[PDB]
């Protein structure tokens, strides 16, 4: 039998939420930017020998519409929290997402993965160590990804599935 | 003087749908009204003619005006790529209000939106500078081509535009 | 605040599952048949003064692929069980859909609404009393609909949300 | 083949040539079903596949087409009438390139067919297998890329020409 996972991709405008999702789902990348309102995808995959149905909600980076954003967090089972390694403000924003998820879920233990995207670009402004230390302080995994080269894309989503499994089986 | 009026002839995959005209509130928002007026006539050598209403969300608005990248990300004003928020005197009071799209404070270019409902949470963030005069029924038709995520079921364009006497 | 509900539309091939869903989401109807593989939609509504997001999963009428169909029922919170009033076999099929939902969800009390669609047509073979009697035996509501005229469309989906909310009170 | 006929499709994407797919039809084992597909490919009865669309393409599974009557994935007709019976289940859906009849349940073969892009063994005993791709599996692989999870295609994939090869 299979198992379904409700993943939600969050992070600041332009960090690559959609590009990551499209690489996972459709195995391609383009430079052209299509700003998101809201998109949802379903994909069957095998993770660690188990058949999984991934439901992925690709959210917009904008920060308004708290009623809708809160509902995304209430329904979601795990959160891919994305910043870009060449966008310092997007990294500084990350703690807002952790705070909002903990507030809406009323818990300090929510499945989440910190993702430093655009790791192919030679314009880094956020050091890997800074992000590793922040994730360690939250008790969550951290991975660097590139939606362009595909580095880490499957691993980021599969790690999030593994975090949800651990939380549900605890 | 009399606020200017401009028209858009709206098309659906190139076929005429109908005309929408707008009063531009030059008396209250002159710099922003003048940008939209000039982009509607094309007199600077660029402007709205041929561009798409790329994002239409039923219950909220019809957004368009990207004549530079043709993909919802672009646009430019007659003053440069961007210009400052002129004032917030007018509000998003109901259907037919014409307001500037933006990416945050002081980033007005060419993209704009026509409200199809009151959108009061945009007050103080988007500069209102005009309203539909004739053709709300055409805006209602445009709205039916939209969807939750703004993608349209057929391509909605400004086939012609200009200034009325 | 808001809530969200996962609604799943089931029933035999051709009964009007998609036409009903498209009326709710896109406010139109066409006579052309577009056979479903799977489609999902989202819509924000207010029901009994309470705002909610509806996630609607529009399933195919076919009965194979039990692993996928079981997953549809595990994740779904309420089911529209649709038959057509001019298709006696589709009415006879209803008990199968219901037994499957009960077994997958391990419960005799799952939110569901019996929907008798195509009530605009002059070729009825299932009378209202037959359907009301079946719905009464299940302890669920019966709603007659026409996707063509839009009669009962909102009522069918809103009634299902009401049934979910009642179930959650237990 | 010394016994089985070969037919071809010239596939187009929004009218642009993509390539040719040819098929061996297993008339030796599935004669009635093979003969239907052959005659629909030549158009010799006055109707057939030429111009029709691959309306449902699902990557990892199959490319389905053959509705030349309703032109929307619901129709079909055979050279024997609107429908004909399942002839036999001798052959199985063993892998990419298998050509098999689409249907709406038992004994409802018409003209719709599918080309497998993977093994689809759960269809064994329910869909009549009657041929296989001979040349042009790379073209089928290229068609598969215009599909999606719900079968809808991003561009219109058609049989621009078709016929029988010696
Ligand atoms: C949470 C879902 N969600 C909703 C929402 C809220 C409540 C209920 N239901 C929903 C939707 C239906 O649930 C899917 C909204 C909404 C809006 C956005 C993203 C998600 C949203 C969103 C995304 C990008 C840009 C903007 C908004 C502002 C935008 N700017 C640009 O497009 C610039 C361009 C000018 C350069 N770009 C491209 C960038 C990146 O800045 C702009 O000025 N306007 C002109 C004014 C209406 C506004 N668009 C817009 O579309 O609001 C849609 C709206 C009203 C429904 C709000
Ligand atoms: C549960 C989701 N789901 C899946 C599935 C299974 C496992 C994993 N993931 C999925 C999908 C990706 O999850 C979204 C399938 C699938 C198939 C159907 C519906 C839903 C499905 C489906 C729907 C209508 C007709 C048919 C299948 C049979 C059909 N008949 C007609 O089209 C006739 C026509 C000939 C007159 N019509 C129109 C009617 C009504 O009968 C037919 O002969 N074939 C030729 C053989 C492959 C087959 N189509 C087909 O498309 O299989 C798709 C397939 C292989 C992915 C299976
Ligand atoms: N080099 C590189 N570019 C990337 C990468 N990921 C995204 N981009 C680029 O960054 C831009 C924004 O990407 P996108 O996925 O749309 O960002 P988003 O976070 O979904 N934005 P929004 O909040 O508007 O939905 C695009 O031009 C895209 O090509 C990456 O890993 N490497
Ligand atoms: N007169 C009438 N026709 C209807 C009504 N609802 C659906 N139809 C028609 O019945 C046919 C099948 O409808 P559809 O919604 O596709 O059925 P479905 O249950 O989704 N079929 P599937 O199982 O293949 O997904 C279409 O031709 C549609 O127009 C209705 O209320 N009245
Ligand atoms: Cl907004
Ligand atoms: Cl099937
Ligand atoms: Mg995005
Ligand atoms: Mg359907």
């Amino acid at each position: 039998s299979m198992t379904e996972y409700k993943l939600v991709v969050v992070g600041a405008v332009g960090v690559g939420k959609s590009a990551l999702t499209i690489q996972l789902i459709q195995n391609h990348f383009v430079d052209e930017y299509d700003p998101t309102i809201e998109d949802s995808y379903r994909k069957q995959v095998v993770i660690d020998g188990e058949t999984c149905l991934l439901d992925i909600l690709d959210t917009a980076g904008q920060e308004e519409y708290s009623a809708m954003r809160d509902q995304y967090m209430r329904t979601g089972e795990g959160f891919l929290c994305v910043f870009a390694i060449n966008n310092t403000k997007s990294f500084e924003d990350i703690h807002h997402y952790r705070e909002q998820i903990k507030r809406v879920k009323d818990s300090e233990d929510v499945p989440m993965v910190l993702v430093g995207n655009k790791c192919d670009l030679p314009s880094r402004t956020v050091d890997t160590k800074q992000a590793q230390d922040l994730a360690r302080s939250y008790g969550i995994p951290f991975i660097e990804t590139s939606a362009k080269t595909r580095q880490g894309v499957d691993d980021a989503f599969y790690t999030l599935v593994r975090e949800i499994r651990k939380h549900k089986e605890k | 003087m009399v606020n200017p009026t401009v028209f858009f002839d709206i098309a659906v995959d190139g076929e005429p749908l109908g005309r929408v005209s707008f009063e531009l509130f030059a008396d209250k928002v002159p710099k922003t009204a003048e940008n939209f007026r000039a982009l509607s006539t094309g007199e600077k050598g660029f402007g709205y003619k041929g561009s798409c209403f790329h994002r239409i969300i039923p219950g909220f608005m019809c957004q368009g005006g990207d004549f530079t990248r043709h993909n919802g990300t672009g646009g430019k004003s007659i003053y440069g790529e961007k210009f400052e928020d002129e004032n917030f005197i007018l509000k998003h009071t109901g259907p037919g209000i014409l307001s500037m799209a933006n990416a945050g404070p002081n980033t007005n270019g060419s993209q704009f939106f026509i409200c199809t409902a009151k959108t009061e949470w945009l007050d103080g963030k988007h500069v209102v500078f005009g309203k539909v005069k004739e053709g709300m029924n055409i805006v209602e038709a445009m709205e039916r081509f939209g969807s939750r995520n703004g993608k349209t079921s057929k391509k909605i364009t400004i086939a012609d535009c200009g200034q009325l006497e």
